[PDB]
């Protein structure tokens, strides 16, 4: 099953495809790799997130780690920042 | 004189001054049958006149060419002969008349 | 790099100097990994520098006959090599 | 209202052309079958010709019939010559295409499109 | 007579042609070339594609001349927008335009020969063409249909080593030309096959709309790089190689000279290329730089809109002609205010030339026709469009 | 010259459209409505003639959307009801004209919200 | 400026007949081809010495991944709105982390034109166009790449891509 | 006939007393770039992205709240009313977070367009 | 970022436009020099051979070469097709556009007599848009398939046509087939709704 499901039901005839063949499926799910990352602690109320790069990363957005209740997550990297 | 007019077809024409005078003079006439005030007659007679004016004012070909501001005279002729044909053709198509039909409405509005 | 005799074979048979103009790149070639570059980048209101909006909708428009433009000046034979 | 004629002035005048094409085609079908080694029979083909010349048999605007002839003649030229191969000519026979049913119950029974 | 349909697959010409012929014995009575064998619908598809996403249609019209086809469109879209490319970009387009004329001519002269039967000139020059491709690959990223001469400039600056490598190629290329020169110019066999074949008279060439080396080969003086200058050609010096006796040979000799004259223009461009940026930088027309779009909001909005929607060029229509290696390549772009064009008539130097084949190849045998197509440098992408 | 004819200039036989795409297909002349998501009124000014929506299905192999309606991506743009009805009648399609819906004039005043 | 290209004493007449009868002028061509069998062929040993390329070389697509391991693609649709061959379908969802990612991504590599309009539009450097050009296939189905033949593809060349991105980022 | 006459870059339209400057431009057909003004919502004047320049007048007025008066010619594409938009758009964008490839009002943005046009 | 232009041209050409309009008053409906510095003389369809002959053979306006002949199709206009002829004067180094209007059922004359370049372009206009050229030697499809039905560049023709081809073993021939596309072409409605200030 791909990180996004897709697993064919046993009855699905769409399974012949993989006979004498196999299924291209990436073992490195980004749902988990990003969870295997340390919440980036910060001092400032707001922080940037250039994507760990200038022009080699993602557009630069400032995240409001203002509530410890929630670790801001840049919509691009999925990196949680711990105030 | 000139061994070869550059352009392939146009062949060296001896007696350039003469060929021209005849072609230009014929034309100055065909225009005559045109309505008194028809731009063509009014303008083409203005040109043909200036060229006949130089064709007879200067007797050196190379010189003449610069004045007529054409290419090799063998060309100034090629053109003189074609205007004559347009002049004959124009007197039949009577372009001087009023417009045939005004465009249908909105037949020339690009940002449509 | 070829035995001089063999290459003099190619210079004599060709009739032209051939060690000079190689069709093969030995050290002639620029090496890869060129140092990183730094490309070159008030009153800069776009309303002054508007190419797009500067254009206007097309103009619609005794007397002496006028040519479309002054007759083209005839070219002249090349000084370095008139005939080749 | 007034309209310039393409080539014919009255529908009757034009039909003269329509017939001068029918004849041409008819007298050509036999040739094609043989030349392009087509397999359909002379009769069969000649049938198609009438069908087409017939399909268009309802327009009354001379200019349109003046125009379909031309297109029509052009198609002869190509066919008279062998500019068109077997594939081209045989395409007039929907050999592979399964003719679509028309009965409502026959369509409702297959395909959401009407 | 005998209708031998020259092979659509036949190795001769560009393999996308039919050319039904009437064989009056050995000689050919008439030719009726049946092009259309490669009409992909280029002009129809462009109407459904934005101005940037149509540039690619152009490098694929005359695939031998890549960046000059684009230079037309790019000039046409610039004129509609009333914006001009920056100074460095204009020199780069002239630098790349001359490399394309050398590569088109190496294509035309060498392939004409293999049709005639000379096989070695093609191999020696094609290695010289792979060196030139590498220049396209090392500036654009592709060896072909680079899509580098975009509206407003080139897409990216020249890499740090390109101009030195173009000097080394241009330095030694001249010997490669006359090496082909000695092989084909004086041979009995080539002159007989080419001289006095397909003579076209001067007025007939203008009337048939030939507009190319076919026009200049007959002695007419017209280049479109010196008559109606584009870009910065007005600042580079070159000699048009006109010719007399409009015959295949004179046309061959002209094509060999333009390769030499282009080396003179490439020489000036390397010697005088200005420091500057490669694309006009009003972000409305050319996309914002990678660092700017990732740090400033106005640039992200301008990148998003330009890539997703388009330039939205002002309503109008223009016919812009540049001297493509084959001849005058022109785009009649009709534009509504929309981001995607309304019509784009690609004038192909080649639709006119192939029409001339029947007139030019008259009183000629089957073998002459192979030379007649070869001397029109016709590639069927431009004709078929 | 100047022959006279009385047809609605049906060029249905010069167009070249397969019968079934000229018979069972209804064009819908209409002035596109505004994208509530934006407030720009420049996309609601020219009359469009779009055709009926037929089957859009799924390619078994990759899951893409496939279709057999050749006239699916067709949105001819006219400049007036009159010129759209004419084209549809010209080509032999059936039409469903929809009158334009310009917002009526709604009077707006700043002070009004200060009354009591 | 224009240039003409093609425009008897016994010494000359004999010279002409010495170049027509005892052909001496087709000999200046035979020695010209004899000048080349003795040179070094330009052929490269192909499979072992692949030809030269540039960090700009546009080939097989791939989806880069953030060093952390988070897919870079945030399903903008800024890369099929420009793809002129109309090759890409990137149907997306919230991925159940609350984040924003693809459930679908696609190239039909039998429609793509390797124009790189997708690598220069991507504001995040997710989709690139790698330096592969040995990926021929015996079948049609192996070219309709999915998000997992582009992501593990990008999980392959990332050592080889990033060097070329870092090598050309300034010029871009 | 209480129409009052007012000039839109010269078209000289005639409008009911009490129509806003923005409304006067609409009947000629011109669109004032606008934010915070919705036809069926009260005029607020918050954005002031609609500043225009009535003629021979000292300052720019808000087309959303200014009642057009008699014989004021609106100049919607002047050299001033463009610096009054080139400089407002500078501000809206300044504090804006650049996540347009997150903002699902990507092509449905009345703020990128007006930035991208005015 | 503002084109380097010469006003000399606008004027010179404008003046020629008045010259042509005076010399041919009967056929020219509107003459305008656009701001791109190009000229366009719009002629009644009947003026196609008179207007082009005057330009091909007049000493003060020699327009020897036909750059191209194309037909924009604006479906709204009654006369949809707008045949446009672009001509070049080698003598005066200037170019002109003569554009006339033709409907589906009203043919316009053929200039093959005036310029033999048009023999092919006119065939392409017939094949692509369906305009018919009167007394044109050998008008017949230049670009489309031998059996193609319909004129392709018409705005009312589907991008992808109605027929496609495949090889059918059962019949051993390349058979046509109603078009079924595996991925319809996503039509993007990309067009902003905020108009640009002129
Ligand atoms: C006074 C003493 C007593 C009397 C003694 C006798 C009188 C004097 C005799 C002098 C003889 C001079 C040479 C004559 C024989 C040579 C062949 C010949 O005559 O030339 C014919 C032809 C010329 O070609 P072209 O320029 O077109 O001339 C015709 C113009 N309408 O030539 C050709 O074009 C043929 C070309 C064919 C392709 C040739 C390719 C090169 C071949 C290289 C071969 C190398 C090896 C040759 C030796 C082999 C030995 C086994
Ligand atoms: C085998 C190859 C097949 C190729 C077939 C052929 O080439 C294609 C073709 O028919 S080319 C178009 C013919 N179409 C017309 O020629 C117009 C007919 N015009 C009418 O039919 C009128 O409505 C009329 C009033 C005459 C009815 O009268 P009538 O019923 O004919 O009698
Ligand atoms: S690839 Fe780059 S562009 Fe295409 S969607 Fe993912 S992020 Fe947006
Ligand atoms: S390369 Fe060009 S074509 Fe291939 S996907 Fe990226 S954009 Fe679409
Ligand atoms: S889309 Fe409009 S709103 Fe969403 S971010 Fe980009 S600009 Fe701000
Ligand atoms: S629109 Fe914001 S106040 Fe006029
Ligand atoms: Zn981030």
């Amino acid at each position: 099953i791909t990180h996004t499901g897709q697993v064919y039901d046993e009855k699905d005839y769409r399974r012949v495809r993989f006979v004498d063949r196999q299924k291209e499926v990436n073992e490195n799910f980004a749902i988990d790799l990003i969870a295997q990352q340390p919440v980036n602690e910060v001092e400032h109320r707001i922080i940037a997130c250039d994507g760990g790069g200038g022009a080699l990363g993602h557009p630069k957005v400032y995240i409001n780690l203002d509530k410890e209740t929630k670790t801001g997550t840049c919509g691009y990297c999925g990196l949680q920042f711990k105030q | 004189l000139k061994k070869t007019t550059g352009l392939v077809g146009l062949a060296v024409c001896d007696t350039p001054h003469e060929r021209l005078t005849i072609l230009y003079t014929k034309t100055l006439d065909i225009l005559k049958h045109f309505p008194k005030h028809a731009a063509y007659r009014k303008y083409t007679e203005q040109i043909t006149n200036e060229k006949l004016d130089m064709v007879k004012a200067e007797p050196d070909v190379k010189k003449l060419e610069a004045l007529l501001q054409g290419g090799e005279v063998e060309e100034v002729i090629l053109q003189a002969e074609k205007e004559l044909s347009l002049a004959r053709k124009m007197l039949k198509w009577k372009p001087w008349e009023p417009l045939v039909e005004e465009p249908p409405a909105n037949q020339w509005k690009w940002p449509i | 790099s070829a035995t001089r005799v063999i290459q003099k074979l190619r210079n004599w048979a060709s009739g032209q100097d051939l060690q000079a103009k190689l069709q093969l790149r030995y050290q002639e070639i620029a090496k890869r990994t060129q140092p990183p570059p730094k490309l070159p980048v008030s009153n800069n209101y776009y309303c002054t520098r508007d190419g797009r909006r500067e254009v206007v909708p097309p103009s619609i428009i005794e007397k002496k006959a006028v040519t479309p433009a002054p007759p083209m000046k005839r070219w002249e034979l090349s000084k370095d090599q008139p005939y080749l | 209202t007034s309209v310039k004629p393409i080539f014919s002035r009255d529908l009757n005048e034009a039909k003269r052309r329509v017939r001068e094409l029918y004849r041409a085609w008819y007298r050509e079908v036999p040739n094609t079958v043989h030349l392009m080694q087509l397999d359909i029979t002379v009769k069969q083909g000649r049938d198609k010709v009438r069908e087409m010349f017939m399909k268009n048999a309802h327009v009354t605007d001379p200019r349109v019939v003046d125009l379909l002839v031309i297109k029509g003649k052009m198609e002869l030229q190509e066919t008279i010559k062998v500019w068109k191969q077997r594939t081209h000519v045989m395409r007039f026979f929907h050999e592979t295409e399964t003719p679509r049913p028309k009965d409502f119950l026959s369509k409702f029974y297959m395909g959401h499109d009407p | 007579n005998m209708t031998l349909n020259f092979g659509p697959q036949h190795p001769a010409a560009h393999g996308v042609l039919r050319l039904v012929l009437e064989l009056s014995g050995e000689m050919v009575r008439k030719c009726d070339p049946h092009i259309g064998l490669l009409h992909r619908g280029t002009e129809k598809l462009i109407e459904y594609k934005t101005y940037l996403q149509a540039l690619p249609y152009f490098d694929r019209l005359d695939y031998v001349s890549m960046m000059c086809n684009e230079q037309a469109y790019s000039i046409a879209v610039e004129k509609l927008l009333n914006i001009q490319p920056p100074p460095r970009a204009q020199w780069i387009r002239v630098l790349f335009g001359e490399i394309t004329r050398i590569l088109n001519h190496i294509m035309a002269v060498t392939t004409h020969a293999l049709d005639i039967g000379a096989m070695t000139p093609f191999f020696w020059m094609f290695e010289e063409r792979e060196k030139m491709f590498e220049f396209y690959e090392r500036v654009s990223g592709a060896r072909m249909h680079a899509a580098y001469i975009r509206p407003g400039g080139v897409h990216q600056d020249l890499p740090l080593g390109l101009l030195d490598d173009i000097y080394e190629f241009s330095k030694n290329f001249s010997l490669r030309i006359d090496e082909v020169e000695e092989m084909l110019t004086n041979n009995r066999i080539w002159r007989n096959r080419t001289v006095d074949i397909g003579v076209v008279t001067a007025e007939d060439a203008l009337n048939y709309g030939f507009s190319g080396v076919m026009l200049r080969g007959s002695g007419i003086q017209w280049d479109l790089r010196k008559t109606q200058p584009y870009d910065v050609y007005d600042q580079v010096e070159f000699d048009v190689p006109i010719g007399s006796r409009g015959d295949c040979y004179d046309r061959y000799l002209c094509r060999v000279e333009e390769m030499r004259q282009s080396l003179r223009i490439i020489e000036q461009c390397l010697n005088k290329m200005p420091p500057g940026e490669i694309k006009v930088d009003d972000a409305k027309v050319s996309p914002p730089k990678r660092a700017e779009m990732k740090t400033s909001m106005e640039s992200l909005i301008h990148h998003f809109k330009l890539y997703t929607e388009g330039y939205q060029v002002p309503p109008g229509a223009t016919y812009t002609a540049i001297e493509a290696p084959k001849g005058e390549f022109g785009v009649y772009l009709v534009s509504d205010g929309s981001s995607r064009p309304y019509r784009c008539k690609i004038k192909a130097p080649g639709f006119a030339h192939l029409a001339g084949l029947d007139k030019m190849s008259k009183g000629h045998m089957l073998a002459d026709v192979v030379a007649i197509i070869g001397t029109q440098d016709i590639v069927f992408g431009e004709i078929d469009r | 010259q100047l022959i006279t004819v009385d047809e609605k200039l049906d060029i249905t036989t010069l167009t070249g459209v397969p019968e079934e795409h000229i018979k069972t297909r209804k064009v819908r002349i209409f002035v596109p409505a505004r994208n509530n998501m934006q407030s720009g009124v420049n996309n609601t000014k020219k009359w469009k003639m779009e055709f009926d929506t037929r089957e859009r299905w799924e390619n078994p192999l990759m899951g893409w959307a496939s279709t057999a309606d050749p006239l699916s991506n067709m949105v001819l743009t006219f400049s007036a009801k009159e010129d759209a009805i004419a084209f549809a009648e010209k080509n032999g399609w059936s039409y469903d004209v929809e009158e334009k819906k310009v917002p009526k004039p709604k009077s707006k005043s700043y002070g009004a919200n200060f009354s009591w | 400026t224009y240039k003409y290209v093609n425009k008897v004493d016994m010494k000359s007449a004999t010279d002409n007949a010495a170049r027509i009868l005892m052909w001496t002028e087709l000999i200046r061509g035979l020695g010209m081809t004899l000048s080349y069998l003795f040179r070094e062929p330009a052929t490269i040993n192909y499979p072992f010495e692949k030809g030269p390329l540039s960090p700009r070389f546009r080939g097989e697509h791939a989806l880069r991944r953030y060093p952390s391991g988070e897919e870079r693609c945030i399903a903008c649709k800024l890369c099929e709105a420009i793809c002129p061959a109309q090759a890409i379908t990137i149907e997306a969802e919230p991925r159940a982390d609350g984040s924003r990612r693809t459930t679908r991504y696609d190239i039909d590599m039998t429609k793509c034109i390797y124009c790189g309009f997708c690598q220069e539009a991507c504001p995040v450097d997710a989709i690139v166009e790698g330096p592969n050009f040995e990926f021929s296939t015996e079948t049609h189905e192996e070219l309709l790449y999915n998000k997992e033949k582009l992501l593990n593809n990008g999980d392959k060349w990332e050592a080889e891509i990033a060097a070329n991105i870092q090598a050309d980022y300034l010029y871009r | 006939s209480n129409l009052i006459e007012v000039f839109v870059d010269g078209q000289s339209v005639m409008v009911e007393p009490g129509t806003t400057v923005l409304q006067a431009c609409e009947k000629v057909g011109m669109q004032i770039p606008r934010f915070c003004y919705h036809e069926r919502l009260s005029v607020a004047g918050n954005c002031r992205m609609c500043l225009v320049e009535i003629e021979k007048a000292p300052k720019v007025v808000a087309a959303c709240a200014m009642p057009v008066m008699k014989g004021w010619n609106i100049l919607t594409n002047s050299e001033k009313s463009k610096k009054a938009r080139e400089g407002v758009m500078e501000f809206l964008l300044a504090n804006h977070p650049l996540d347009c490839p997150i903002c699902d009002q990507g092509g449905e943005c009345d703020l990128q367009d007006q930035s991208m046009m005015f | 970022t503002v084109r380097p232009r010469s006003d000399v041209t606008h004027k010179q050409l404008s003046a020629f436009g008045e010259y042509v309009a005076e010399i041919l008053p009967k056929y020219v409906q509107q003459v305008q020099v656009s701001c791109l510095d190009e000229l366009e003389i719009c002629i009644h369809p009947d003026g196609v051979i008179p207007t082009l002959t005057f330009l091909r053979d007049h000493t003060n306006a020699q327009f020897k070469s036909l750059a191209d002949l194309t037909a924009v199709d604006v479906p709204t206009r009654q006369n949809r097709f707008e045949i446009v002829y672009n001509l070049l004067s080698l003598r005066f180094n200037s170019r002109i556009r003569v554009k006339t209007y033709a409907d589906e059922l009203t043919p316009i004359d053929s200039i093959v007599s005036v310029h033999i370049a048009a023999n092919w372009y006119e065939r392409e206009v017939w094949d692509m848009f369906g305009v018919f050229f009167f007394n044109h030697p050998d008008l017949r499809r230049i670009l489309t398939d031998y059996g193609f039905e319909g004129h392709p560049f018409r705005k009312d023709f589907p991008l992808t046509g109605y027929v496609e081809l495949r090889y059918d073993d059962e019949v051993k021939r390349v058979v046509a087939e109603p078009v079924e596309l595996a991925q319809e072409f996503r039509k993007f409605d990309l067009n902003s709704p905020w108009e640009a200030f002129p």
